[PDB]
């Protein structure tokens, strides 16, 4: 079976809202910039950074959206962008799936309002994964983490591994601050297993963290950046264009950005990050300027 | 008994500052991540470490061990 | 929906907006968060960054928002956040205002349906920055520029460099792969006139430079990355924390974001940012370890 | 008769490249900005100049006056 594929006009007139997006052809950035409507993109935690992510992808035109997210939206939120107050009580897939479909009615989406690291539920989010691309029976283009916990990460950690899943992961710090993204092609580069946080590592429940009547700080600018770097990472990643980052983080305080590439741990405990490391392996082992005006005589040395 | 040295180098910091640590061989790998977090004054618990050339690390080892396997370049990632 | 808030409360509930804003006071990164309600910010242009930016401060709490903008909301700008379908056709500042109100109940709006540049509104557009902050009769305590074009920016340099107000100017390629933002003191940084981009050099009109049937190409990316940065600096700037940038630019082809420092012209153009510089350079010449809980392993730093 | 150069830093490149430019005093600093910009592929129009400390420079003068004012090291500003 097929998917049809609808037409992106290129017209510059006002009722056009992919005039100013298709104009990245004639600004040479991007040549095929109609093909966004071709992927189908994952994303779990529609939170701070996950909301505006699907909103970002909304807008850009993607094909189809899977947005998987347990929680409702409250008042205690809307320090961040997306979720407006009267939604408050809403679950945040339902919330968001109204907002964006208002948004762009072109775009599809399946949402889920579960805990995909449950028993009952993981073997569901891993059948999406596989079969919930634009065509039915077909994997997502890309799965995006924008969830607030190690556990959540790791689940998605270990169904990615499992199915030779590209994704990418987002996170931002306790204290509103600091951010990353880090793309995982699992046995190409670290998954999160290969090199786990220290609470990971010394298996300490991190629950066990969280103190009753604190919370984690949070700020709409810190989330716009991080969500911003995520999804341009995702349109260099599907568009072909620019250099795909394999982690960028964001410090705030002093305005640093620093790129990294984390390689895969060779003992990684996860037993199909190293199966997905060998087949990597394997399968590798096998202009001149012009100037219209230039009538002062000029001269490059 | 035997130490081993590390240089851990802060990722998150336009500075790139680095502390030295000297560690008793058979310390668990995860109590010296904890160490070099405070002394960044970064979070312990969601700090991880790689490699100079950016190998993921599982920090559940001896001191001793990393070092054989990694020598005495390191990286927090915060 | 919300009810408005007399005094911010650090209170971990869910039914407190403030809760994880207030959490930066008990983090040590925001000593006085609630200083923010204190504040006002006029906002000229509220398009791709400008919408972005004003959203982001209402989240915050800041105490006024005055926003100006002429323009409608058209289908053409759904490629960018904030405005939604069914507010094509109305006021960018009236539909800003409408959602902005919904988000945040406690934050003080005044909204300007011109065009800041023509010789009608001017006097208006300088009345309101000098008397249109959180007390009438006193000046806001910022203005970001957020618009697309020359004229405009030159316009609000005019009037800063006149009533030597701060402000931070923030822009978009037409490429839509680059941005930046930047923060003018005049007399103690470069304004705009200090070091202008070629077109206003060269007295060019940039309408000439305009083609019917062409647009800018923009991403939301983008925006909200330039907008969070600007917003970012804002905070920095009002609440005193971190390092307050007074240029960063952001080329997301590379992943490149360069700080740079821009220093005033001493024979700049506009003789009101000469005036600042002297005063400035006046006023410049007349001022005045670690602890570890637990080491039961006996490591040692060199 | 007499020339000046510039050596002109692109701002906007993680590799910061630069390109020396040779110019006949006379020509209006304005031509120079718009051949750097056409050399990076930047916008010309829109591309200011500073230099290499910071200092914003206005472009509507002849080059030799620049150069007299600010020396040869120039930073272009897409
Ligand atoms: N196992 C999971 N399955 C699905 N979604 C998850 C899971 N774990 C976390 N998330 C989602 O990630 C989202 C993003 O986190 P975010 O912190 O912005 O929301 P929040 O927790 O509601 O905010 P706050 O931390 O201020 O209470 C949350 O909506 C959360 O429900
Ligand atoms: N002189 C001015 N006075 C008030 N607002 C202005 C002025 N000049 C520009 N603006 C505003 O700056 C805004 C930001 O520009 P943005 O490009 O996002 O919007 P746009 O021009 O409608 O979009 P597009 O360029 O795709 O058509 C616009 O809303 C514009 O009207
Ligand atoms: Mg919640
Ligand atoms: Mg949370
Ligand atoms: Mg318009
Ligand atoms: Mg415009
Ligand atoms: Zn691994
Ligand atoms: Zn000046």
């Amino acid at each position: 079976g097929r998917v049809r594929i609808e037409k992106m006009s290129s017209e510059v007139v006002d009722s056009n809202p992919y005039s100013r997006l298709m104009a990245l052809k004639r600004m040479g950035i991007v040549s095929d910039y109609e093909k966004i409507r071709t992927f189908a993109v994952a994303i779990v935690g529609v939170g701070g950074v996950g909301s505006v992510t699907a909103e970002m992808l909304t807008r850009c035109g993607i094909g189809k959206l899977l947005l998987f997210d347990y929680d409702k939206v409250e008042l205690a939120n809307m320090n961040r962008l997306f979720f407006q107050p009267h939604q408050a009580g809403l679950s945040k897939v339902q919330a968001a799936e109204h907002t964006l479909r208002n948004i762009n009615p072109d775009v599809l989406f399946e949402v889920h309002n579960y805990n995909i690291t449950t028993v009952e539920n993981f073997q569901h989010f891993m059948d999406r994964i596989s079969n919930g691309g634009l065509e039915e029976g077909k994997p997502v283009d890309l799965v995006l983490s924008c969830v607030d916990n190690f556990e959540a990460r790791m689940t998605i950690n270990t169904a990615c591994n499992e199915l030779g899943q590209t994704w990418m992961e987002s996170g931002v710090s306790e204290n509103a601050v600091s951010g990353h993204i880090q793309l995982i092609i699992p046995g190409e580069s670290a998954c999160f297993a290969c090199a786990p946080p220290l609470v990971v590592a010394a298996n300490i429940d991190e629950k066990t963290l969280k103190r009753e009547g604190v919370c984690a700080a949070s700020l709409p600018t810190t989330m716009g950046v991080v969500a911003g770097i995520l999804v341009q990472n995702v349109l260099k990643f599907l568009l072909n264009f620019g250099t795909v980052s394999f982690y960028l983080g964001y410090n705030a305080m002093q305005d640093f950005f620093p790129t990294m590439s984390m390689k895969p741990n060779p003992q990684c405990d996860d037993r199909n990050c190293r199966k997905q490391q060998e087949e990597y392996k394997k399968k590798v082992a096998a202009e001149e300027i012009i100037h219209e005006d230039n009538e002062w005589g000029i001269e490059l040395v | 008994m035997s130490k081993v040295s590390f240089k851990i180098t802060l990722t998150s910091d336009p500075r790139l500052p680095y502390k030295v640590l000297s560690v008793p061989e058979s310390t668990p790998f995860t109590a010296v991540l904890k160490f070099a977090a405070e002394e960044f004054k970064v979070p312990a618990a969601t700090s991880a470490i790689i490699t100079n050339d950016g190998i993921g690390i599982n920090p559940a080892q001896t001191a001793g061990n990393v070092f054989l396997k990694h020598g005495s370049e390191l990286r927090i990632i915060p």
